[PDB]
RNA sequence: AAAGGCCUGAUUUUAUGCAGGCCACCAUCGAAAGGGAAUCCGGUUAAGAUUCCGGAACCUGGAUAUGGAUUCUUCACGGU
RNA sequence: UCAAUGAAGCGGAGCUGGAAUUCAUUUUCCACGUUCUAGCAUUCAAGGUCCCAUUCGGGGCUGAUCCGGGUUGAAGACAU
């Protein structure tokens, strides 16, 4: 009779194969469209007399966005939907419940005409 | 058959034979858990005679309980 | 050489943090292990009654050679071979049809507790194997009293597995023969004489024979200094 | 009436121990093959104070015996223990002040501190300040070893139990007064909360047996019998005599 | 209690399986006054700012060449 | 039933040293690498021996006696 060797004192779970899942059939077979595409997003402008000035004093676009985006989504969304490059994004929570983003785009953009394209003012 | 060799022998509980087998295996049952899955009846006869089936989908649990 | 010396490193005890060693004998082991460990030690550790302990006296190596290679020479229908031979009875109900004799008569070793024991108390077997590790011990422990009363020789066996091998199961747990071919018939009564002696022939003694009561490697050991002692 | 004070100590709420400031168990070393067998040399690396302990504590820095690293105890130091002294734990030995020795191989009349009541227990006889037991015989067959407790009651070990050579350091802490409440209550913070306390006399019936009267008194004997059950058991319990020691 | 994740370099049908290494730890919740990576000044509103604007910094996680340093006494040299 | 430990060295037998004024008789026991010093102690260990076909390297044994896989101590049919 021969034995095996065992430094340790101690007994461990051996490893053994771990197989991936191969289902018969699909979880639910249709996967879900974009929950967040950039319409989803952005959900409309801000036109406040503030978010305006804001518009031709400060390069920025005021917009209303969903409560779910966040400064990535934001980002992303205002650069497919206007073409426009985006500096900055600030975010805030209105006291209705709604998201406001701030979004500061590039030197080489104006807001003025994004926003007279967009169609506001 | 031997269920009625079986049954017969299991009523003999005070005999060598059985008391041997029950000290052994109350120790056995002790170590292993409170309830736990067992891997077969130890008393097919009784087991058959209240309705095991031996096939898929009949199990047999073993529990303990404080007297 | 000039580059390479000898170290030699001091094991001893405050020097020389020790090396690796074979700890198997102080592994923890997983309490499945421990447990059928320990119930192997507690069945010899208390006192065996006879009708237990009269199993592990088991066939010796070289006759449960011959008898296994005399019962393999019997071994039942697979299902390949059923389905052939009931091909081969439906071409005879097809083109012959003398009654239903397509097959001939067969000659298998019987299995199956409930089968074999009827067989035993019928006075149809001729040779009865007994597996030596059935659990719950119970379904064959009466088995070698059935035999020695109805003149049925028998032999405690090593393996429910061995058994199970040549009837094509996992285990069998019983094992017989009932009849076999003219070819083997001399064969089956020099082993049925080989195996009465060991087993049939000592019965009257093996039953009033308590096993057990075996003590463990330390025990044993400080028992027999102290009978050396004292 | 109600549950009386003595009672509500045992729910543990505000009974516990101080235990933050605790620099850890004070053990000997776990009994290992080395000091079965052997010695093993330890350093005393620092004598510290201890929150809610008289004693103080020697951190003493062994080697593993298996894997390169230190292993850190926490002994109770012994009067005369010095940083960077070396410790010598095991059956071999020295009998020097500070040692852990097997109580089998020390002389009569040894003076050892921090004793296994029973082998490989790693300390449980005289741990506080200034106490010690003395080795006062052996009994070599069915090896025991007979001291003497702090208390002076005779006590049986087995010759393999170890102990401390000295006595615990920090002795004479009682000699001095505390004078004040205050200092009580300082020493109290540390270890739990059993301080101030207030006479069952001076409470009432339904707050302890010795409650109520127009007077302050007790009222019936207060020796306790020893099987008179919790809510009982206010006084002093199984007393053999009373009154002032004077034979 | 059989409670488990960390690198290999390979391999360049190559994905990251695959032969060695390491490890003895073992949920999780618990502080907007405890511990803790890193920001300031000036200006700006009706109402915001160490958060916006201008200027000037820093930290963290990434990637990544150049210069410099070292290097045929290979892994710097000086100072008792 | 109690306790501990990452269940690491338990039990038995050896070997060697040693007192034994041992007879070739473990019938004997003993001991089984560490004590001036706040250093250091880890890389399947260097060395010895053997082999691979060895590809810079790898594997054996030994170093580090053998055997029983009862982790070890307490306690015990009492206690619980
Ligand atoms: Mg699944
Ligand atoms: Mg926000
Ligand atoms: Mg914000
Ligand atoms: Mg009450
Ligand atoms: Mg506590
Ligand atoms: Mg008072
Ligand atoms: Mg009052
Ligand atoms: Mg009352
Ligand atoms: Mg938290
Ligand atoms: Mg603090
Ligand atoms: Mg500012
Ligand atoms: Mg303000």
């Amino acid at each position: 009779k021969a034995l095996k060797v065992r430094t340790s004192a101690t007994f461990r779970l051996p490893k053994t194969l771990k197989l991936a899942r191969a289902p018969k059939y699909a979880s639910k077979a249709v996967p879900h469209y974009n929950r967040l595409d950039s319409y989803k997003v952005i959900e409309q402008p801000i036109t406040s007399e503030t978010a305006m000035k804001k518009v031709e004093d400060g390069n920025i676009l005021v917009f209303q966005v969903s409560m779910k985006a966040n400064k990535y989504q934001i980002k992303k969304a205002v650069k497919e939907l206007y073409e426009v490059d985006v500096l900055k994004v600030n975010t805030l929570v209105r006291p209705n419940g709604t998201k406001k983003a701030y979004v500061r785009l590039t030197a080489d953009y104006d807001a003025l005409d994004i926003a007279n394209r967009i169609g506001y003012i | 058959g031997a269920y009625k060799y079986l049954e017969e022998l299991q009523r003999k509980k005070q005999s060598d034979v059985l008391r041997f087998l029950q000290r052994v295996r109350v120790w056995e049952y002790r170590q292993k858990n409170v309830i736990h899955r067992a891997a077969r009846p130890t008393r097919p006869d009784k087991a058959r005679r209240l309705g095991y089936k031996a096939k898929q989908g009949f199990v047999i649990y073993r529990v303990r309980v404080r007297r | 050489n000039p580059l390479t010396h000898s170290t030699p490193k001091n094991f001893g005890i405050g020097q020389a943090v020790q090396p690796k060693r074979n700890l198997s004998r102080y592994v923890k082991w997983p309490e499945y292990v421990r447990v059928q460990r320990q119930k192997k030690i507690l069945s010899i550790r208390l006192k065996v009654p006879p009708t237990i302990a009269q199993f592990q006296y088991t066939l010796d190596r070289n006759t449960a050679a011959e008898t296994f290679k005399l019962f393999n020479k019997y071994r039942p229908e697979t299902a390949a071979e059923k389905k052939e031979r009931l091909t081969k009875e439906a071409a005879a109900v097809a083109e012959g049809k003398s009654k239903q004799d397509a097959s001939p008569k067969p000659y298998a070793v019987k299995y199956g507790l409930n089968h074999v024991v009827a067989l035993i108390e019928n006075k149809k077997a001729k040779l009865v194997l007994i597996a030596n590790d059935v659990d719950p011990i119970e379904l064959v422990v009466f088995l070698p009293a059935l035999c020695k009363k109805m003149g049925v020789p028998y032999a405690i066996v090593k393996g429910k597995a061995r058994l199970g091998t040549l009837v094509n199961q996992k285990t069998s747990a019983v094992a017989a023969l009932t009849e076999v071919r003219a070819e083997d018939e001399a064969a089956l009564a020099k082993l049925v004489s080989t195996i009465d002696a060991n087993f049939a022939d000592k019965y009257d003694e093996v039953k009033k024979h308590w096993g057990g009561g075996i003590l463990g490697n330390k025990a044993q050991a400080k028992m027999d200094k102290r009978a050396k002692n004292s | 009436g109600r549950v009386i004070r003595n009672q509500r100590k045992g729910a543990g709420s505000i009974f516990t121990s101080h235990t933050r400031l605790r620099q850890g168990a004070a053990k000997l070393r776990t009994l290992d093959y080395a000091e079965r067998h052997g010695y093993i040399r330890g350093i005393v690396k620092q004598i510290v104070h201890d929150s809610g302990r008289g004693a103080p504590l020697a951190k003493v820095v062994f080697r593993d015996p298996y894997k390169y690293r230190l292993r850190e105890e926490i002994f109770i130091a012994n009067e005369g223990v010095h940083t960077g002294q070396f410790i010598y734990a095991g059956k071999k030995a020295s009998l020097n002040v500070g040692n852990v020795l097997p109580l089998g191989s020390v002389p009569e009349g040894t003076i050892v501190s921090n004793v296994e009541e029973k082998p490989g227990d790693r300390g449980a006889l005289a741990r506080a300040s200034g106490n010690y037991v003395i080795i006062i015989g052996h009994n070599p067959d069915e090896n025991k070893t007979r001291v003497r407790l702090p208390s002076g009651a005779k006590k049986v070990i087995s010759s393999d139990a170890r102990g401390v050579i000295g006595v615990i350091a920090g002795g004479g802490r009682v000699d001095k007064p505390l004078l004040k409440a205050g200092r009580a209550f300082h020493k109290y913070r540390l270890k739990r909360n059993s301080w101030p306390k207030t006479r069952g006399v001076a409470m009432n019936p339904v707050d302890h047996p010795h409650g109520g009267g127009n007077h302050q008194h007790i009222g019936k004997a207060s020796t306790i019998s020893r099987g008179a059950v919790s809510g009982q058991k206010a006084g002093l319990i199984a007393a053999r005599r009373t009154g002032l020691l004077r034979g």
